[PDB]
């Protein structure tokens, strides 16, 4: 299709300009630099995120089934696949040994937003799970017999839905970290999701090898 | 017979005062730009370390002392000692100024130049395996440590760390003298690898020393004044749950944070200046010990005494005199500092 | 990577030679032929069953993590993939109306089959979300041994997508052993159909 | 301190026992074929006749010893004792059978090998421009002159003579001894230089020593065997006026002349083979000393009398023992001298 | 004319025969090589100077005067030349002291041989004079006057008998030196002889630098 | 050395020249000529003389033993040969019959250059004889300072013969000077034919 080699064409791209933002985080981290100069690469790397979920959601709606099946994620990404990527709640655990450290109102703030997030994970995926058993309800029946395309167009829909829901979930969970922390925390969150994913992407090498 | 040998001693260190005269076919290539002639024969015999990297560089010879010694940055007259010394068997004295700091009261034997001088030769002994300068100049060290301050003294243990298993001795002595002494946390912290660390705080703990936990939003705040966190600092202060003068977060940005984290945490004026620390060092004073110019200029502008002195009686006019060597008063950062010191004293 | 090409290739032509296979079997078994041609036209389908497994056990070595995410096959069917594959007791409900009617012993025999194949898809797929949850914590840990613990997993879905291949073949054996000849027919017809008429829904999503 | 220069000579000896192993770049070949490895730093410090060599040398680097030298004849293992004093300022005593003679009454103090090396190392020492070796070896020969045969006092007056200013006391010691004895004038004159000769002659001339004028019939019979003739000598003496035994032309044949000019004069059969000249030696002593196979077979085919002995009752076979050197009765003319002479004196 | 060509070709030629014949015998006398074999060389040498005699007299044959000018050999030789070569006398001295030691019945021989040729250079001499003036006073009347033939050839073959009469002389002179020493004696007379040409060469080149 | 045969090619040069001036006078005397047609001829034969004496020094200075070696001249005059060149006194007697008849004035004039001329040559003969002794016994001395008495003979051969030139043109001036025109030309026409003839009898004797 010429939706997916476009998606997976960008999604390179994406990763390309990722690596480079990164090494420039590093790097203005390292030098000392002034807070002004980092949050014009803070809210570019928010930016660039956006990119990605607006891309996301275009290739959503080419087809569903790749976005969720991860194929243009890594192998090692695939075990945190979930609608279309990683959980929010654990990327934040993951990161905030390296945010700390946090002052008592922002670790109030931090650990409302991970039961919220919590909260809206669970019943992002009991909604997915009666799409599942709605999918092989509908189908089933249509084999039996000899509406059908009605169903299916909004089976179609619904698919696309909770994938946009996750994007919205995931675009906030980031809104809501810019806003908890300073730029240079936030700079230093950024920098230990970087190296994570770098790291994830090493080791589904070194499995390959 | 005695004769012949100080003959042979005299003819090898007539080569290396004139390498060109003597055939000389290698370089040593110093961190600072400068380079020292040497024949591969003399210092493939005296030094095993040097036989293998000439083995492995011959499979006009060029050796960078950069790489071969990598743990500690050494000048031109060290390498020019030690080097002698391989050719002639005899120590070849530091030229004046090298070995002295610019206190004309100091006696030059303790004083930071001359400690400097002394870690750099035993250092370079060490990375070319020459057992007998090594014991000399660890001698030396063991001599003098004894009257060198805390702050020099921890620069001595690092290096003694720095020489492994070869410095037993002065490695123990500058142990026990950090032990002894009441050391900030923090500073051996920073000053020191995560072993020495541990090791010091399980030895002083042995002993039954006072060894008193770290304050946890105390601990923050140095974490955050590390991080280039100005901000940090605030909103945690804004919680009210630490104080600058409890937590000395000038000497501490002072000492080991940069200078534009000490500029911003000074434009602030929320700290007493003149206020102290368990060692009894003032902000001017790590100022001096720091030598840096603009925390000087910056604590003068906003009214810093100068006329006070530490625990042992020496005010920020000898700290300047005693970092800085004689040659910049005979990179002009230490020139710079301490003259500006002199004209405020003098005002 | 050749092999999952490859694989892909071969299991497109495994399909289209299917597709053949269950036409003859249609074929002979409207025209009601004697045992001994539609026996070797169901040992020939058998065959075509046993090389699928064979060439999917050879992509499994290749890449056993795109083996098992099941998107070779088509969109639909994906709905009903279970570790690398369909799940035996949903196929024996669909044909169940189709291989009628059975005798009392072989309801029996059918019955008890579907008890154990439920009973050790129920298992393996216990065992899956344990291997899935200790992987996803062991990879966490190690980006937060990791070449040792790298093989011996890859050895572990190895064995695990060889069991399941184990348990399609043997329950797929006995079955075609209960059955007589002429009711494995018209259940290997039913089948065959079923696929068929997935794979044409799942073309009109694509057009 | 006496340790580190201990130090440095065992590091620069462990250099000279590896050259290869220690970067060689120059190379001292023999006279014979015969290489040494050395470093050229080394040599240009000690030795200054090294330097200007060198220098001019390298306007893979080889000096040829024959042709630096080529005043005097010198053995490998000399050449390697004043390396090894140069590299370690250490003297190496030779392999046993060098400095040693094959008389096993012999204490090898003074017979003629150990003469021989010494006068090498003295003429290399001197050679290379290395003061102390050579002030060593000169004490060393002055030590020992005293006990040597006036043959052997003879080379060592013509090294010292050679060796120039630098051995005046060995120069003037060998000339007292040569003027002290009854050397005849002819031996004086093939044996030593014009100048030599002529300050020998005033010399004995001044102190009252006899210098009998040269017999002018015996002057021409030595002409004529210095131009190897032998149809002249039957003239002379058939003229009635010389005479062979008066004029020891038999001695002078086989000490001075070519072998088949004496071979010649000899089967002429016109003089007593056991005639005794002034010295006190027999023609098969000199045979015996001259170390020449053909001789001395020819003599003993003809009847020549071994049981006789000189003026200090050393026999031939005495001399023909202490004049080998031990290696070769462990060029083979010595051992086939000596060979020859004891397998016929078993017949 | 083609003689005279062909004569300093020969004379180039005989020097250079001259200068192999020395060398052979220096390293002859250095190797002390007996006596027999080297009066072959000895003989051989004298043949060689018989053979410069018989060209001289051929060349004289074409053109007497240019031989008695010695034009054709180098200049610090023509202070020894004497109708027609060296007087044998001095060379006699000059090689004296080489061949030594001489017997008595040798020193008689060779001091006897001395004076006959020192009487014959004087008559030589003398008749050389009369010859000459006898030339000039028969030129002063053929060109007084306004036989001249007869006059002419016999003056030509007075010349010739000149020359040829000291060429004998020559050869004589050396082959009684041949017969009055021994082989060896000879040998070191004639090297010597040779050594003296080739410096006397060598010292004439000096004074034509 | 290109200096003899420069000066053998100048000589032969100085040879036509010379019998031109030997063809003009001989033919001016018989035509009963005057004196101005009789002073030139004179004053051109004495300019090629002195030309004679320019080439001829020239030739001595680039070698001396060539020129004393007379080989540059025929036998016959050869014969006559003496430091370079010819005996002024035999050359005077032989022209001597056809200058006449001479008055008693030029008589004792020339009678006197005949003793004068004979003191110098004898003189200049035996100065050369022990010059060449001394030489002989020098250079005998040296094969059996060298430099410094080679190059102090060579001078010293060179000014004898510039001395004996210098000489033969001062005793030919000197007969220009002294007699009268009708006198010169009778002496130099007897010397050419002497000189002619000469060189005839010396070319036919050379064969
Ligand atoms: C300032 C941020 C610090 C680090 C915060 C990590 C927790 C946020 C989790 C959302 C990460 C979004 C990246 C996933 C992109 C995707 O799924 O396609
Ligand atoms: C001869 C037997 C006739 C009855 C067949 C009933 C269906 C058996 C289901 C098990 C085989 C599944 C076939 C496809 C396997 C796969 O897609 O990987
Ligand atoms: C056996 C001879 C020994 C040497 C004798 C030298 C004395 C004889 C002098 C005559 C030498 C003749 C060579 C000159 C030849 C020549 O003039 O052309
Ligand atoms: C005025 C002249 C009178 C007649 C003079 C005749 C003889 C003159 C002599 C001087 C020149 C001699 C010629 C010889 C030239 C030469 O030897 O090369
Ligand atoms: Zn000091
Ligand atoms: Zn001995």
């Amino acid at each position: 299709n010429s939706g997916i080699a476009a998606f997976e064409m960008e999604y390179t791209h994406w990763l390309e300009e990722q690596n480079r933002r990164v090494s420039e985080i590093r790097t203005a981290l390292q030098a000392h630099i002034g807070d002004i100069e980092l949050k014009m690469l803070v809210d570019s790397c928010l930016n660039h995120y956006a990119n990605l979920f607006r891309m996301k959601a275009d290739a959503a709606k080419a087809d569903v089934f790749f976005l969720m099946s991860g194929m243009w994620r890594t192998s090692t990404e695939r075990f945190f696949q979930w609608i279309g990527g990683f959980r929010p709640s654990e990327l934040l655990n993951v990161v905030m040994p390296y945010v700390e450290p946090l002052t008592d109102q922002q670790l109030l703030e931090v650990r409302n937003l991970q039961q919220s997030s919590q909260q809206a994970e669970e019943a992002l995926s009991q909604g997915l799970d009666k799409l599942q058993q709605g999918l092989v309800e509908s189908i089933a029946i249509q084999i039996k017999v000899v509406a059908p395309m009605a169903s299916a167009m909004e089976n179609l829909q619904a698919l696309e839905s909770f994938v946009n829901q996750a994007d919205h979930l995931r675009q906030q969970t980031l809104q809501q970290m810019s806003k908890i922390l300073t730029t240079r925390q936030a700079a230093r969150g950024l920098l230990a999701l970087g190296e994570y994913f770098h790291r994830l992407r090493a080791l589904s090498s070194l499995w390959a090898a | 017979d005695v004769s012949a040998l100080q003959l042979l001693s005299n003819s090898f260190e007539s080569v290396f005062d004139s390498p060109d005269d003597f055939y000389s076919d290698a370089k040593l290539v110093l961190s600072d730009g400068r380079e020292v002639s040497f024949h591969r024969c003399v210092l493939s015999a005296r030094s095993s370390f040097f036989k293998s990297a000439l083995a492995a560089a011959k499979k006009a010879v060029k050796l960078e002392l950069k790489e071969i010694a990598k743990d500690y940055e050494v000048g031109f007259d060290s390498v020019v000692t030690v080097l002698a010394y391989v050719y002639s068997s005899r120590v070849r004295p530091p030229p004046k100024g090298v070995s002295e700091c610019a206190d004309e009261n100091c006696c030059h034997v303790a004083c930071r130049p001359a400690v400097d001088f002394m870690l750099e030769v035993l250092y370079l002994a060490f990375i070319f395996k020459i057992p007998e300068l090594i014991t000399l100049y660890q001698r030396h060290l063991l001599d003098v440590v004894d009257k060198v301050v805390i702050e020099d003294t921890l620069v001595i243990l690092k290096l003694a760390n720095i020489c492994g298993k070869a410095c037993m001795k002065l490695l123990d002595r500058c142990k026990e003298i950090i032990v002894k002494s009441n050391v900030d946390m923090v500073s051996l912290e920073k000053s020191l690898p995560e072993e020495l660390v541990k090791e010091i705080i399980d030895r002083r703990k042995e002993l039954g020393l006072e060894v008193p936990k770290v304050k946890k939003h105390v601990s923050n705040v140095h974490k955050a004044l590390d991080s280039d966190d100005i901000e940090l600092v605030k909103l945690l202060l804004k919680e009210d749950h630490t104080n600058l003068d409890d937590a000395c977060a000038l000497h501490f940005a002072v000492a080991y944070c940069n200078v534009k984290t000490a500029t911003d945490l000074l434009k602030l004026d929320l700290a007493d200046v003149n206020h102290r620390n368990p060692r009894g060092y003032t902000v001017l004073h790590v100022a001096a010990m720091r030598k840096e110019p603009q925390l000087i200029l910056s604590l003068l502008e906003k009214g810093a005494s100068a006329s006070e002195a530490t625990l042992e009686g020496r005010t920020a006019l000898m700290i300047a005199k005693q970092a800085t060597m004689a040659v910049e008063c005979n990179s002009l950062k230490g020139r710079l500092c301490v003259e500006i010191l002199e004209q405020e004293d003098k005002r």
